[PDB]
């Protein structure tokens, strides 16, 4: 279930219900998503269990998923995995004192946070310092900017460090006039196609990378 | 401009 579009894991500790409501509201109002659009997260009330959160005409509903490997919404219908429970309830509706068939998964917009090239706290000067110690064109990093939902790709090209602004615009990311589903998708595209002149993103830079392929002092 | 344009 870990790589599934709909599996968000632990959201935030006990603020996860409100985070899930926000994520579903954002996806659903933005894309014009149908009822039953959903995500699964770790329960913050029932530890070890999961919570299914879904869209219902502007209102978010939450249902407990018991995990004993036995997964279930009701003591009547038990599944071996979270994928099987979700797949079954996409074809057959779940009942409450309304009926709801699960429809489209709400994907995570933050999968970049675990990538080796991503830095949540890094200044423009800080990125230039790190990249001037990597004498390879195509060395790059992505850093969060001070504006919310704004990032920068810092890269080495023609012996100098250049920067590109990436904007998270609702459920997609924009780099100039090019649009991707997420920051991870944008970076994976620019590793196979040039971002600046003929330069592709080739060498992801972090602290571990600097001790291996980096110099002690900048140029 | 501090940031490069991409088209």
């Amino acid at each position: 279930h870990s790589n599934e579009k709909w599996f968000h894991g632990k959201l935030g500790g006990r603020d996860g219900r409100h985070i899930a409501e926000r994520l579903l509201t954002e996806y659903c109002i933005e894309t014009g998503a149908p009822d039953g659009s959903f995500l699964v997260r770790e329960s913050e009330t029932f530890v070890g269990d999961y919570t299914l959160s879904f869209w219902r005409n502007g209102k978010v509903q939450h249902c407990r998923i018991h995990s004993r490997p036995k997964f279930f919404l009701t003591d009547n219908l038990v599944f071996d995995s979270l994928y099987d429970l979700i797949t079954h309830y996409q074809q057959v509706p779940l009942r409450c004192n309304f009926e709801m068939r699960l429809s489209e998964p709400v994907p995570q917009t933050n999968a970049h946070e675990s990538k080796e090239w991503y830095h949540a706290s890094l200044t423009r000067a800080q990125a230039e310092h790190m990249l001037m110690r990597v004498p390879r064109d195509g060395a790059f990093l992505v850093r969060k900017r001070n504006e919310p939902n704004s990032y920068a790709i810092s890269f080495r090209a023609e012996g100098k460090i250049k920067h590109c602004r990436v904007q998270q615009e609702g459920q997609t990311v924009m780099l100039g006039n090019s649009e991707f589903d997420s920051l991870v998708d944008l970076i994976s595209y620019y590793e196979k196609h040039p971002l600046y002149r003929k330069m592709k993103l080739r060498y992801p830079i972090n602290e571990e990378a600097l001790e291996k392929i980096g110099t002690a002092e900048p140029d | 401009d501090l940031y490069e344009e991409v088209l």
